[PDB]
RNA sequence: GUUUUAUCCGGUAAAGCGAAUGAUUAGAGGUCUUGGGGCCGAAACGAUCUCAACCUAUUCUCAAACUUUAAAUGGGUAAGAAGCCCGGCUCGCUGGCGUGGAGCCGGGCGUGGAAUGCGAGUGCCUAGUGGGCCACUUUUGGUAAGCAGAACUGGCGCUGCGGGAUGAACCGAACGCCGGGUUAAGGCGCCCGAUGCCGACGCUCAUCAGACCCCAGAAAAGGUGUUGGUUGAUAUAGACAGCAGGACGGUGGCCAUGGAAGUCGGAAUCCGCUAAGGAGUGUGUAACAACUCACCUGCCGAAUCAACUAGCCCUGAAAAUGGAU
RNA sequence: CCUCCCGUGGAGCAGAAGGGCAAAAGCUCGCUUGAUCUUGAUUUUCAGUACGAAUACAGACCGUGAAAGCGGGGCCUCACGA
RNA sequence: CAUAGCGACGUCGCUUUUUGAUCCUUCGAUGUCGGCUCUUCCUAUCAUUGUGAAGCAGAAUUCACCAAGCGUUGGAUUGUU
RNA sequence: GUCUACGGCCAUACCACCCUGAACGCGCCCGAUCUCGUCUGAUCUCGGAAGCUAAGCAGGGUCGGGCCUGGUUAGUACUUGGAUGGGAGACCGCCUGGGAAUACCGGGUGCUGUAGGCUU
């Protein structure tokens, strides 16, 4: 019922996003992205591994959604259900078309071949380029081992090639883990759920007051 | 395949900065053009009437008629293979001076003071303007400095 | 540090062929007088000349020339434009008949405002045909890529002195 | 990048200056380089790179040979280099042997090319510096370091295998 | 069919979404309501617990038909003698005004007011054509196409020659008939001109090796083949590998049960003995039991181990007449 | 329905979309017929032919406004015929 | 008991024995289906030879390797493939 | 040092709240006979001058929002021209020139023309 995704690998086309002028669109296969403990505090998971994308191509919402799902199983059977916060990076907003062909024995069944050629929307694909991003799992520091086990296991649902990374930021916020600790003692940082509020040195000061007390 | 309209593709073109619509300041009203004066065409879109064509958008013209609203504009126009001088009837809200033209009749008055000045006083003056010549040879001291070393940095990944 | 004068008179040589030049290319080429491969020109050099040379980098290769170049350049392949004429430089009288109003009156003067860029730059040297040099002796690197990358195009800033010896 | 029989050019340049600063600070490196024209190409890439400079808004003060202080000594020579593979950037130190700095880096750069296919383009040599030889940690350079090195030639190959091209006696490869 | 110096023009690439318009992920903090409701609140939900909606500050990801910002390349104009500066005259237009504007008439100023190149201007008559195709790059439709359709330049058509064995388009170079010299792209075992250099340094063994733009065949994934490199770890307070032992007590730990006793599952990881031992990495017993592991020790006396990474090689790798670096 | 406050337009301007517009170009009133009579020039498609549409003028005769002014159809881009 | 034998979600390929897509060759013509006959070739091996594996006790079967030497039939219906 | 009238540029000028305002002025303010408009003398129009700076307005303030301008981001992204460069491709590196935009970190918070007043 589904193309091979090599037919659909490549960013050949303009952004073609659900829109408009694309109606009919069916829906992703992902409708999840964020699974684990995501009501987890930020000191509570303060290493971060991403899997980062090595080829700019296009990433189908199945192949997003089956290697959600082997990464969530590798990380409930080794950390635990509450041990682990996964993030999808990548939202399948191109949607890829078809021109469908009778597949009878027939030509003069009004084929017509490649007149009015413009096709059917048949997908979504997420757009991803060299360095992006595309799956995230925070954790405790020492289940470095398998974060990068439930990547790895990841990886074989993609078609190019990607590149497992342990980040130097704090879980999932972009302020360096080294810098974190003095920054929230300082009350540069303010936690709030899975992130961090920046506090800059500007603004009224019963903003600073309400902070000190 | 694509029409023939008089503002197709003129979007972008026709339309106001960020920020500075509505009235238009008045001291556009108050320019004064002579004829046979240098002229930018623009074309703002807040006034529809005596609107260039999208094709004199930013072409430079000379003034050869003034009306109580509009000046005749003399601009040139490429077609195929060949430029014709077209004339068209603008609204003085679409043009402005051109500065080139001002800043080449600054020079000229400031080349003839210089003239009469110099042969006033004798001795010759250098009036036509040279391309950037090569730098000459000078001395670099290192104030008793060492100039810093510097080496490649090793790569890493990032983000 | 020193710094020297950056260099004012630069020999251009034109070294690809005729064959397949887009216009802008083909027009700097024609301005610089080099309508042939193997082609030799001297430019007085400046901000405007800089650019052209740019613009046709990977068809030349130029370069500084100094006092030896120039003479062998002169002596062994110079010609006069004299009435619209390739005509030899083998008589004083064929120069000052022509740039004699300039002061150049002599193969020596024409020489020192070719070398020094003297005031009458542009008319001694548009007075020399442009200089038809022969294939490069030994052979090039590569006339298909720039000089600083293993190839022949571009500017070298003083082996084209080391270039010129192997082309005339 | 092209190469032959490197040298290494301490080139110094600084930003033309400006009614910024009057002035702006020198900068030195050793770039290894066929020759002074492609020494001084490098210096401005590398330049871009590190410094916001470029060839147009600066200048080019010095850039002289650095002749070997001591070409008379074997030493062991370490380097420093990053270069981009089919698949990514690597950080790389290599181990040579030689009497110069720049035979080193030439050998460096035919090694490069020997094992990993990398051509100079994609090499970036960081630093290169003469190392004692209980500091190197390539057994290969290592094993050099005896001061009763002996070893035989085993195997001599003829290579005068055209002059005579037709003889008699087969030849002979113990010597 | 050019640059330079001035001076305008633009909304693409990029970027942005804690900026508008659309799209969209997740938590966090507040307190109104036809949100559910909530366990003891009917009684004034005496109360205040949860989930909604809403708001606020954040957060993940996007746009050919979105945008604050915004390139590179690009388009226009100007770079004087038809100019500049003095007087004067005409006007039925304009008008407080000898005003303004335009025109006209005299006169004086050449350092000829960037670079570079080139000789220009102009008229008449006019054939053939009006099926195109290809390549780099940009680009639309299509799974794709030696497919269909555009932009820019060059080419083939109209074009031979040197190289790609061969070839409309690739690379070099364009051509009167010749002699000599030298090259380009490409080459120099032999075919076949040229390495018959005492060329340099490495890599690689293929029982389908490999071998040069277009181009004429391959992927994911693997390898304890070999070569480099990155990070980490152990080790004379004796590593590693081999050979030999211990691998418990409570506790045949709790909830699981028809036996699950460490190992058909759910939770937590207690302590002492110390040389160590997980209330367990596996095999298994109907079940016990019995083995094994990680952990320590003994013998052994100098270095070793792991995970990655990317070069060549190998596997992946199947078609029809016998055959193609 | 009535009242106050906020409200850069998130409404409206006949219609498709885009642009434009706030003591506006929107809404409501008052007076009106410039949607009138004419000649040329010009822009758009362009071969620089036509039609259509449009822009700036000039000459009449009017409308409105205290007036400056604005108006010869519709805020602009289509709504048509030798 | 993941991997004896299988393989969801995904994903990488090969083939030209299907059918399409295209319209480069042929419209001063390349006789257009099937069968019969006859030869040769391929291997992605049904059997046979030699092996490896099994949830292979034997028997039978299944998976895989070297492998195309040799063989792969007689009939009812249908123009049929 | 300021204000009024008419302005030019149109936020460095806007927005929210707080403080201060001498003198002229600008206002609030008082009234409806006339002029003129309303459902309403609220607005508009007209005639005034008891009181008031409460408001408008002006100046200043806020680790203020915005806006303006710098630094960073970053010689990064992107890009003109080149190669018989790499790679199965996707794409990437280099040569030759040009070169951004957020977040984040600083500084600033109207300038001025004409005419006429006030300020010992
Ligand atoms: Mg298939
Ligand atoms: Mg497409
Ligand atoms: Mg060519
Ligand atoms: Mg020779
Ligand atoms: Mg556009
Ligand atoms: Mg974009
Ligand atoms: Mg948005
Ligand atoms: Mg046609
Ligand atoms: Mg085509
Ligand atoms: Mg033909
Ligand atoms: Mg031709
Ligand atoms: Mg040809
Ligand atoms: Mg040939
Ligand atoms: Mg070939
Ligand atoms: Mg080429
Ligand atoms: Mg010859
Ligand atoms: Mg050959
Ligand atoms: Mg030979
Ligand atoms: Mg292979
Ligand atoms: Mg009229
Ligand atoms: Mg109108
Ligand atoms: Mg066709
Ligand atoms: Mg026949
Ligand atoms: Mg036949
Ligand atoms: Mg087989
Ligand atoms: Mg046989
Ligand atoms: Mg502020
Ligand atoms: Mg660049």
């Amino acid at each position: 019922g589904r193309r091979p995704a090599r037919c659909y690998r490549y960013c050949k086309n303009k952004p073609y996003p659900k829109s408009r002028f694309c109606r009919g669109v069916p829906d992703a296969k992902i409708r999840i992205f964020d699974l684990g403990r995501k009501k987890a505090k930020v000191d509570e998971f303060p290493l971060g591994g991403h899997m980062v994308s090595d080829e700019y191509e296009q990433l189908s919402s199945e192949a997003l959604e089956a290697a959600r799902i082997c990464a969530n199983k590798y990380m409930v059977k080794s950390c635990g259900r509450d041990g682990f916060h996964m993030r999808v990076r990548l939202h399948p907003f191109h949607v890829i078309r078809i021109n469908k062909m009778l597949s009878c024995a027939g030509a003069d069944r009004l084929q017509t071949g490649m007149r009015g050629a413009f096709g059917k929307p048949q997908g979504t694909v997420a757009r991803v380029h060299i360095g992006q991003v595309i799956m995230s799992i925070r954790t405790k520091l020492q289940n470095e081992e398998h974060v990068i086990e439930a990547l790895r296991r990841a990886k074989f649902k993609f078609p190019g090639r990607q590149k497992i990374h342990i980040s130097k930021k704090w879980g999932f916020t972009k302020f360096n883990a080294d810098e974190f600790e003095d920054m929230v003692a300082k009350k540069c940082l303010i936690p709030d759920g899975c992130g961090v509020k920046y506090v800059p040195s500007h603004g009224p000061l019963d903003k600073w007051r309400v902070l000190h007390s | 395949t694509n029409t023939k309209g008089k503002r197709r593709g003129t979007r972008y073109m026709f339309s106001r900065p960020f920020r500075k619509h509505g009235v238009v300041p008045l001291a556009t009203y108050m320019r004064i053009y002579k004829k046979g004066d240098i002229v930018d065409i623009k074309g703002m879109g807040t006034v529809q009437k005596g609107m260039p064509h999208k094709c004199y958008h930013g072409k430079t013209g000379r003034v050869y008629n003034v009306t109580q609203h509009a000046v005749g504009i003399v601009v040139n126009k490429q077609v195929k293979g060949k430029i014709l001088a077209k004339r068209i009837n603008v609204r003085i809200e679409h043009i402005k001076h051109s500065k080139s033209r001002d800043s080449f009749l600054k020079r000229v008055k400031e080349n003839d003071q210089k003239k009469k000045e110099a042969k006033e006083k004798g001795t010759w003056v250098q009036l036509k303007r040279q391309p950037a010549p090569p730098r000459e040879a000078h001395f670099v001291r290192t104030n008793g400095k060492e100039p810093e070393l510097l080496e490649p940095i090793p790569y890493e990944f990032m983000a | 540090f020193y710094v020297p004068a950056e260099p004012k008179l630069a020999f251009v040589i034109r070294i690809r062929g005729i064959n397949g030049v887009s216009p802008k290319v083909r027009k700097v080429l024609q301005l610089l007088r080099l309508r042939q491969i193997f082609n030799g020109t001297f430019v007085k050099l400046n901000k405007a000349s800089i650019n052209m040379l740019r613009i046709v980098e990977p068809y030349i290769a130029w370069g500084y020339p100094n006092l030896k170049s120039v003479n062998e350049l002169i002596y062994k392949r110079g010609y006069g434009k004299i009435n619209k004429k390739r005509i030899a430089l083998t008589d004083n009288a064929l120069i000052a008949r022509s740039l004699g109003k300039y002061g150049i009156i002599c193969m020596e003067d024409l020489i020192h405002e070719i070398y020094t860029v003297g005031k009458r730059f542009k008319e001694a040297n548009n007075f020399l045909w442009p200089f038809k040099l022969s294939s490069p002796r030994g052979g090039m690197k590569k006339k298909t890529t720039h000089f600083v990358e293993g190839g022949d195009a571009g500017n070298r800033e003083d082996q084209i002195n080391r270039l010129i010896r192997r082309m005339n | 990048k092209a190469s032959g029989t490197l040298r290494e050019y301490k080139v110094v340049g600084r930003c033309l200056p400006t009614p910024k600063c009057h002035t702006p600070p020198l900068y030195r490196m050793r770039i290894f380089a066929p020759n002074h024209v492609v020494a001084k190409s490098r210096f401005w890439y590398f330049v871009s790179q590190l410094k916001k400079m470029k060839k147009s808004s600066g200048e080019i003060v010095y850039c002289g040979q650095v002749f070997e202080k001591s070409p008379l000594r074997v030493k062991n020579f370490g380097i420093w280099l990053r270069y981009d593979s089919r698949s990514g950037t690597h950080n790389m130190y290599r181990e040579y042997r030689d009497l110069t700095t720049a035979g080193a880096v030439t050998q460096c750069y035919r090694d490069m090319g020997a094992r990993h296919r990398a051509r100079a383009h994609s090499i970036q040599i960081m630093k290169v510096e003469e190392i004692a030889a209980s500091k190197c940690r390539r057994p290969a350079v290592k094993q050099f370091h005896d001061s009763k090195i002996k070893f035989p030639l085993p195997h001599r190959v003829l290579r005068r295998q055209h002059k005579p091209r037709f003889t008699t006696k087969r030849p002979n490869t113990f010597f």
